[PDB]
RNA sequence: GCUAAACCUAGCCCCAAACCCCCACCUUACUACCAAACCUUAGCCAAACCAUUUACAUAAAGUAUAGGCGAUA
RNA sequence: GCUACCUAAGAACAGCUAAGAGCACACCCGUCUAUGUAGCAAAAUAGUGGGAAGAUUUAUAGGUAGAGGCGACAAACCUA
RNA sequence: CCUCCGCAUAAGCCUGCGUCAGCAACUGACAAUUAACAGCCCAAUAUCUACAAUCAACCAACAAGUCAUUA
RNA sequence: GCCUGUUUACCAAAAACAUCACCUCUAGCAUCACCAGUAUUAGAGGCACCGCCUGCCCAGUGACACAUGUUUAACGGCC
RNA sequence: UUAAUUUAUUAAUGCAAACACCUGCAUUAAAAAUUUCGGUUGGGGCG
């Protein structure tokens, strides 16, 4: 097969990006996932999820303006064109975020702790323990990669030394370093749960096929699974 | 999180031929030959310049070799 | 010339010369009716209009 | 409306059954040799 | 559906009956709005003679003599070219009688053919 | 019909004819011979006759070697006389039950060595056999001048038998520079592999890069007739001037 | 390493031939995995005042795995080869 | 008496001997010109099924052997 | 190069009433009847029909290959 | 007297009802389609490209979109 | 049978398949699918819009957990 | 498929080997692979 992935821009950009489906297909052209394909198309807007980074020549926290909170194709979440200092990015929206909005971006572990606002994002260690969290890093540096979904929101429910202990929407816990960052609030689009597809060519429109006709049966597999909670994973 | 994934940047180059880590023996490669052999080693190539000046092949200096190169940055 | 390999030109080389012309030319009568200025020929393939 | 089938262009014929792809692969070269160890005119499209 | 026609420029689709063309040769190059420019330089100039008071003329009379045929090898070249300036200046740096040992430097190359025909 | 001479002949009949006939003996001789590596995936039997207990008649016995797949990741490291074994299994050891296709790979090491001849650290996909016939050798530099080529069977382990050959051979100083004394440590340690510098260089060479590099040998731009002819003319005037 | 055995006994060849194998030669019996003997400590000389593995002069058994991953790229231990045990015999002769 | 019939030599086969053969063309082959190769064959079939198995000079000799100790090798 | 699904970048959908809306062309399909059955056709013709701004239809290039693909499962389609 | 066809371009085909000669377009010879339309393009290296379309204005959305530079 | 749609090219267009809706299971995660996504998500299935509803059961199987137990909108059974 | 023989294959463990991966050897599954479906019978199935 010749697939190229479309997945190739270098340099981070405001504007969005013209985008290939895949259909499903792997890069040998066979079917791997079912039921993806032919929806409407869509451009990607680069999300900068490493909340907290600097720009060129400067460091610290730094405040940063809300021009414009956007709907996004690409994921459940609609998402806020932020501008600060001299750059512009796509950063993912919490709940209730305006335009004209200033968002506190920090770095700094306080003594004490930081009674933020909505939309704000700081380090795991500077919030009041059980305040409503989403975006959050598996290490520091590493990136937003938790909690991104919308109207998600994950809760701190205990912090320990260098430590911090979220709540991940499926009620999973999980052990973070007391320094990365996270953001408050809960994530934008609230109400995309109650939300009524109405037909069968809006479920098309996003680029999902309708399922195979073949008649399973079901195993051991489908009942009604009440497991014991998962361990608390740590990435320490 | 870096943007662009490793399958679509430039593909990395096969590793050097076991040859060329002895110090005591020139390699044999199909520098000798003016083609492509898979059963010979594969030779390193000077930095080839091409030494007069053509206009639609033109490379340009790098962002320092051009005269007017101010470090303090102006805005336009 | 024609069958003949033609050397190549880098910018600022010398005049692409041909002294022996392997092509040969015939003019025909035109079957269809032409303007009183027309010469028509048989031009061989590898023979450009310049 | 059976029989139709050959629905003919040249992109898809020199792409699909040409010298460059027969090339492409050594399976194809094998064709190309008993083509060639058959005698026949055309090894290729 | 063809395969014993030879694949001439008539034949495929536009894309192909534009970029395949017969035997001529390219003059110049393409540029942006595919403007063609034409290079003086790569024109073939047709050097071509004065043909007046020239007494040959495209067939030889009958009455010539038949003789024998005798190619010009290296020796010949060598002998009546060069081999009374050997003896004469041998009498009394190969270069002095007509030998370039490099001819990168030189206009007509002999090896490999920068000249035409 | 039939051919003259038979097919299996074909290949050394191209060792005859041009390129390969201008080749030096030495080499030529190198690649003619046939002889059997140590046996390393057999016991091999102990004496060419043996006493049977079915009929207690001695009946000789030979020692068939396995056949052994090198994949050429054993050609970019030293394994030992061993590969990848491509073979059958029987599926509870009788005959009897399902005959199922097995392939025993060996176990890898990427491990460190120093060669004091070539004077250099390389970091080598080794075995632990390999280890074990370097420890049985007495440092690497006697295991690779040791080894045969075909037991050693490594395309980079011929490298270093080819390096370490012109290091000793031409007793470079490039060894250890600013230091003649180490030098002649070294070079009187590995004295007994001495091999002249012509018979060096083709140590280890394939039949395809000895082509090449016989092709690159005796390669030149040809003689232009004009200095041969001039050679004859003032070699004939001399002979006039003799008259 | 793998040591295999032919559960299929090869007809002989002779003294010029070579044995002519049928697809049930291919059929093969492990007699032996050597890694899962019990391992073998090897005979070193220690140049140094190392740990209790030695001391200067001493020719030792060493595991392998200390003999050869420590002690032979740090240059701490020669091998016990028949030719500089006269060097360390004659060490030991000038004291 | 129409259709037709006939024909003899192109060639071919098996041996022996002897070791053979200007220009454009891997891009859409027949187009003047720009930044990587090796990896057990399997199965039909015979065993009256099939499942281990099943062939790929002379003479010793279809001997020793091997083998659902059987087909067979 | 048909067909099943997909990728890329395209295109068509009159008029009338007022949205995977209705009537209705073009276009897509093929309910039912009849003709045809070596036929015009190795599945067509004539009429009747279902849909026709959408899960539509379609041109072009590309992808998936047989121990497979592909499938709104008919165990369909993958050059009659 | 029919027309639900026609004329072009695309794709395909490759001289296949032009002249001369030999149920009631085949052979030989000759001749022609002429670029303005359409293919055949682009000098690098960094740096820019948040605001659909629908007469684009009110409106009204959602499935969130076909179009650009600078040093 | 909710609907529009899909299917056996060339004997079946249907009540079959799909489908909004609802339910069950699996998954705490980056650089070639899923996805440049992150549990209001993705994938594997069942049933078929919405409205009133979905009763009882772990004996057996299978899964789950090895607290001999949990599981039926799991296979299934309900004198 | 709860027919027979398998587990070459993947995925898990366990033990060696090596100081997590790889390799060897066992075990468990999932996916499969090979192969078969006796006879009499007032036709065959049932008995
Ligand atoms: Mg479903
Ligand atoms: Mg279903
Ligand atoms: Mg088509
Ligand atoms: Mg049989
Ligand atoms: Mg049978
Ligand atoms: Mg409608
Ligand atoms: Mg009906
Ligand atoms: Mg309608
Ligand atoms: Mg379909
Ligand atoms: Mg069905
Ligand atoms: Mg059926
Ligand atoms: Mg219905
Ligand atoms: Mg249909
Ligand atoms: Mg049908
Ligand atoms: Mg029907
Ligand atoms: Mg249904
Ligand atoms: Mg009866």
């Amino acid at each position: 097969a010749n697939f190229v992935s479309w997945k190739s821009r270098t340099k981070y950009t405001i504007t969005p990006v013209k985008m290939r489906k895949s259909g499903g297909r792997d890069h040998t052209g066979r079917i791997r996932v079912h039921g993806i394909g032919g929806g409407h198309k869509q451009r990607y807007r680069m999300i900068d999820f490493l909340r907290f980074r600097p720009e060129e020549t400067k460091s610290g926290p730094f405040e940063e303006k809300v021009i414009q909170v956007r709907y996004d194709p690409c994921r459940s979440a609609d998402i806020a064109l932020v501008a600060g200092g001299s750059r512009k990015r796509w950063i993912i929206a919490t709940e209730n975020m305006q335009a004209g909005d200033t968002i506190l971006n920090s770095n700094h572990i306080g003594r004490m702790a930081v009674a933020a606002r909505e939309g704000d994002a700081h380090p795991l260690g500077a919030l009041p323990v059980g305040t409503l969290i989403n975006n959050v890093e598996s290490e520091p540096g590493r990136g937003a990669q938790y909690i991104r979904a919308a109207g998600t929101c994950g809760v701190l429910l205990r912090k320990v030394n260098g430590t911090a202990i979220i709540q991940l929407p499926s009620k999973r816990q999980m052990q973070v370093l007391e320094t990365c960052v996270a953001t408050v609030g809960r994530v934008s689009n609230v109400d995309h749960n109650k939300r009524v597809i109405g037909k069968a060519g809006r479920n098309r429109w996003l680029g999902k096929r309708p399922n195979s006709g073949r008649w399973h049966r079901k195993g051991g597999w489908a009942g009604r699974k009440i497991r014991p909670l998962p361990p608390m994973k740590s990435y320490v | 999180y870096e943007w662009g994934v490793r399958s679509t940047r430039k593909s990395e180059p096969p590793p050097l031929d076991r040859v060329y880590e002895i110090p005591g023996l020139e390699p044999i490669t199909f520098a000798g030959k003016m083609h492509f052999v898979p059963w010979l080693a594969r030779p390193i190539f000077p930095p080839w310049d091409r030494g007069y000046k053509d206009p639609r092949f033109y490379r340009s200096p790098p962002l320092h070799e051009h005269p007017l190169y101010k470090d303090q940055a102006c805005y336009i | 010339a024609r069958n003949v390999v033609y050397p190549l030109y880098r910018l600022g080389g010398p005049q692409l010369r041909v002294f022996r012309t392997n092509f040969f030319i015939q003019l025909v009568r035109p079957g269809v009716a032409q303007p009183e200025d027309t010469v028509q020929f048989r031009i061989p393939m590898e023979m450009t209009r310049v | 409306a059976r029989g139709n089938e050959y629905q003919p262009s040249n992109i898809k014929r020199k792409n699909k059954h040409g010298w460059v792809r027969r090339l492409s692969t050594p399976a194809g070269v094998q064709v190309i040799l008993r083509r060639m160890l058959k005698g026949r005119k055309s090894l290729s499209h | 559906a063809d395969r014993m026609s030879k694949w001439t420029s008539k034949r495929g689709p536009r894309s192909f009956r534009g970029r395949k063309g017969r035997g001529a040769k390219g003059i110049g190059f393409l540029t942006s709005g595919w403007r063609f420019v034409q290079i003086k330089e790569m024109v073939p100039e047709f050097v071509v003679p004065d043909l007046t008071g020239f007494k040959l003329k495209p067939y030889v009379s009958y009455l010539a003599p038949e003789s024998e045929e005798t190619p010009l090898t290296a020796a010949q070249l060598f002998s009546e070219a060069v081999a009374p300036a050997i003896e004469k200046d041998f009498k009394d740096n190969l270069e002095k009688y007509g030998f370039e040992p490099t001819q990168e430097g030189k206009l007509f190359q002999l090896y490999p053919r920068n000249f035409l025909r | 019909p039939l051919h003259k001479y038979p097919v299996w002949l074909w290949k050394r009949l191209q060792l005859r004819e041009g390129i390969c006939s201008r080749l030096p003996g030495h080499y030529l001789r190198s690649l003619e011979e046939e002889r059997t590596p140590t046996p390393v995936h057999y016991r091999p039997h102990g004496a060419k006759f043996k006493i049977n207990p079915k009929n207690g008649q001695r009946e000789r016995v030979e020692d068939v070697p396995i056949p052994i797949y090198f994949p050429p990741e054993s050609q970019r490291g030293l394994w030992g006389g061993e590969g990848w074994i491509l073979g059958q299994i029987y599926a509870n050891n009788d005959k009897l039950s399902k005959r199922l296709k097995k392939v025993w790979k060996p176990q890898l090491f990427e491990r460190e060595f120093y060669s004091e001849i070539l004077d250099k650290k390389f970091t080598v996909t080794v075995t632990m056999r390999t280890l074990d016939l370097i420890d049985e050798a007495y440092g690497l530099d006697f295991y690779i001048l040791k080894t045969p080529k075909e037991d050693l069977c490594s395309k980079f382990g011929m490298d270093l038998k080819r390096g370490m050959l012109l290091r000793l051979a031409r007793q470079d100083p490039q060894l250890h520079p600013e230091d003649p004394e180490r030098r002649a440590a070294i070079y009187d340690k590995y004295k007994e592999f001495a091999i002249p510098e012509e018979e060096a260089e083709w140590v280890g060479l394939t039949l395809e890069e000895a082509i090449e590099k016989q092709r690159l040998l005796e390669e030149k731009d040809p003689v232009p007739l004009f200095k041969i002819y001039v050679a004859e003319l003032i070699q004939q005037l001399q002979q006039q001037a003799l008259s | 390493t793998v040591i295999v055995e032919r559960w299929w006994k090869v007809p002989l060849a002779g003294e010029g031939r070579k044995p002519r194998l049928h697809r049930r030669h291919r059929v093969y019996k492990l007699v032996e995995d050597t890694k899962h003997r019990p391992k073998e400590n090897l005979e070193l000389i220690l140049t140094q005042s190392v740990e209790n593995v030695g001391v200067r002069g001493d020719l030792v058994s060493v595991k392998k795995s200390l003999g050869r991953n420590r002690l032979l790229p740090q240059g701490l231990a020669v091998y016990a080869s028949p030719e500089n045990k006269k060097l360390f015999e004659e060490e030991k002769l000038l004291r």
